[PDB]
């Protein structure tokens, strides 16, 4: 409307996303648009959801809604505009341009927004590189809270099968009843892994594929690693037993204690799983 | 001020700050009716007891219905002179909006329009639905009656402090405070009280001053004038007995205290606003 539409960033979670400007102020702008003639229900669920989350939450690292606009048939969110996402600037620059202590500033300020999302009673379920958004100055902000859900204490049963396949969760591949805040733990865990070795940790075609290649490298689970797992929805005696492999081969520039927060963000029991608090305390951070 | 124990995922102390935040920063009139000045408040008994009805049918959560309270409740006292014969409309659109932000699989608007039986399309709902959320200003996480509830049940029945996250607590102490709180929602003098006060006075009058204070952190003198208002609502359902946990068809038997029931509290709301 009073936006010069530059162009189209994409397509998110709902929606498509379009760069803009602002004529009165000339300020560049993210709009997420939905056409609510093609919507039967109105305005869709995980729209509802992402404008009622991000009216409340505001944090350095959490990409801020700035006006929600009813024009026609069609909604527009107006976000803050940023100029790359990780996964983009991922494949356009050689490992020099993502250093270690960049990908340390990087993954401090992913647990502060996620912490305080945690906090707040939210859970993203859908962190992934695309979704990371960057700055020139060095920032990284949590953006589309579309799949995201405000949660309970105590939490209910919630939607199966969420989170992008290759950051999904074990707990969730074998189709757990209660899923935590730990499942986002785990995400971030796969993207520190992406950001240090270039490329997805587990890049699996199915979720027995993605399961396949999570016990080929951190080993087969038993009752004795993560107790109740053979009690799981989709638990199979049939399944192969590998055994850990090494994390210093993995990821052999990584720093030793790196190595040992990103062990930690990786446990397959989700009880045993770091938090995103207990990680910002780690030594990781502190040299 | 925590009732709640040590958190790995977070300060108990923050967690329960923001929640205590929430409340002030969603405001409820229990005068909004002043603003509708030939509505009375059996218009909203009749329209909330009816949603709740609805939300039976459809096997909605309580939480569904408890958020539907609320955006009525709160886009009224941003409307004035509202006619009689909307209310329904603005009822369900309310329960539409609550049913797509809690549930997995929320019904459709065709279902929304049948159970008004004519009087509101789902161009009607759909035109509504917009309006409310605007008038809200897209405000629509707040912490219910009955979020309050689960809480205060979690901490009192807590064994696993590394599962604090993990529901704990026996169906049937929930489903009968739960309907006492049904009760009393439907008198619009409710909202003078905190929804936290709310859950407390019911918890209250099914147990201790001792519990209450355990897993609310409130003192006597907070809740007393909710726990004073309360208690011919109370009686009358200690009078009426309490209502057996419900088999719902397609969900989980360790799940089906979330369900939101029906009974005819309309009659009991007589009884007990005589007193
Ligand atoms: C929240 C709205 C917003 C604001 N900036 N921004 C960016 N900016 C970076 C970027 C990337 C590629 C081209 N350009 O021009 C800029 C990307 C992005 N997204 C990523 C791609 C799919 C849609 C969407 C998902 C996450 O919100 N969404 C947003």
């Amino acid at each position: 409307d009073m936006f010069q539409k530059v162009e189209k960033i994409g397509e998110g979670t709902y929606g498509v996303v379009y760069k803009a400007k602002n004529r009165e102020t000339g300020q560049l702008v993210a709009l997420k648009k939905i056409r609510l003639d093609l919507e039967m229900e109105g305005v869709p669920s995980t729209a509802i959801r992402e404008i009622s989350l991000l009216k409340e939450l505001k944090h350095p690292n959490i990409v801020r809604l700035l006006d929600v606009v009813h024009n026609e048939r069609k909604l527009y969110l107006v976000f803050e505009f940023l100029s790359q996402d990780l996964k983009k600037y991922m494949d356009s620059t050689p490992g020099s341009e993502l250093p270690l202590h960049l990908i340390k500033s990087y993954l401090f300020q992913l647990l502060q927004g996620v912490s305080f999302c945690h906090s707040h009673r939210v859970i993203h379920r859908d962190l992934k590189p695309q979704n990371l958004l960057i700055n020139e100055l060095g920032a990284i902000k949590l953006a589309d809270f579309g799949l995201a859900r405000a949660f309970g204490v105590p939490l209910r049963t919630y939607t199966h099968e969420v989170v992008t396949l290759w950051y999904r969760a074990p707990e969730i591949l074998l189709g757990s009843k209660f899923y935590t805040t730990a499942v986002d733990i785990w995400s971030i865990g796969c993207i520190f892994a992406e950001m240090v070795t270039r490329k997805a940790l587990f890049p699996g075609d199915s979720e027995i594929d993605q399961l396949f290649r999570i016990f080929r490298m951190l080993g087969t689970p038993s009752e004795d690693t993560w107790p109740g797992v053979t009690q799981l929805p989709d638990y199979k005696g049939s399944f192969p037993k590998w055994t850990r492999k090494g994390l210093e081969e993995i990821v052999p520039n990584l720093e030793p204690e790196g190595r040992d927060l990103l062990m930690q963000l990786l446990q397959y029991d989700p009880s045993q799983r770091i938090t995103a608090k207990t990680a910002l305390a780690h030594p990781y951070f502190s040299s | 001020g925590s009732p709640l124990p040590v958190l790995s995922w977070a300060n108990r102390e923050e967690v329960w700050k923001i929640m205590l935040n929430k409340e002030k920063t969603y405001l409820r009139d229990q005068h909004f009716l002043e603003q509708h000045p030939l509505l009375q408040p059996k218009m909203r008994a009749i329209l909330l007891d009816w949603l709740m009805e609805v939300c039976e049918v459809y096997k909605l959560h309580r939480e569904t219905f408890y958020l539907a309270q609320d955006f009525f409740d709160r886009y009224m006292a941003t409307q004035e002179n509202v006619v009689k014969t909307l209310l329904q409309l603005i009822g369900i659109s309310s329960l539409f909006i609550a049913a797509k932000l809690e549930e997995i699989y929320p019904p459709k608007l065709h279902q929304f329009a049948y159970v008004t039986d004519g009087a509101c399309s789902g161009d009607e709902i759909l035109t509504m639905e917009l309006m409310i959320m605007k008038a809200l200003k897209w405000r629509l996480s707040p912490l219910t009656i009955v979020s309050w509830l689960n809480v205060y049940m979690q901490v009192a029945y807590l064994n696993d402090l590394h599962e604090v996250l993990l529901p704990q607590y026996p169906q049937q102490i929930f489903i009968q405070i739960a309907e006492l709180l049904d009760l009393c929602v439907l008198d619009v003098d409710c909202l003078e009280f905190p929804y936290g006060i709310l859950a407390a006075s019911a918890l209250y009058h099914f147990s201790s001053s001792e519990l209450m204070q355990k897993v609310s952190g409130y003192q006597w003198c907070d809740i007393e004038n909710c726990v004073k208002w309360m208690v011919p609502f109370a009686m009358v359902i200690r009078e009426t007995g309490s209502s057996k946990l419900k088999h719902f068809r397609g969900v989980a038997d360790e799940d089906a205290h979330n369900i939101q029931t029906h009974r005819d509290s309309l009659d009991l709301l007589d009884k007990a606003r005589a007193k």
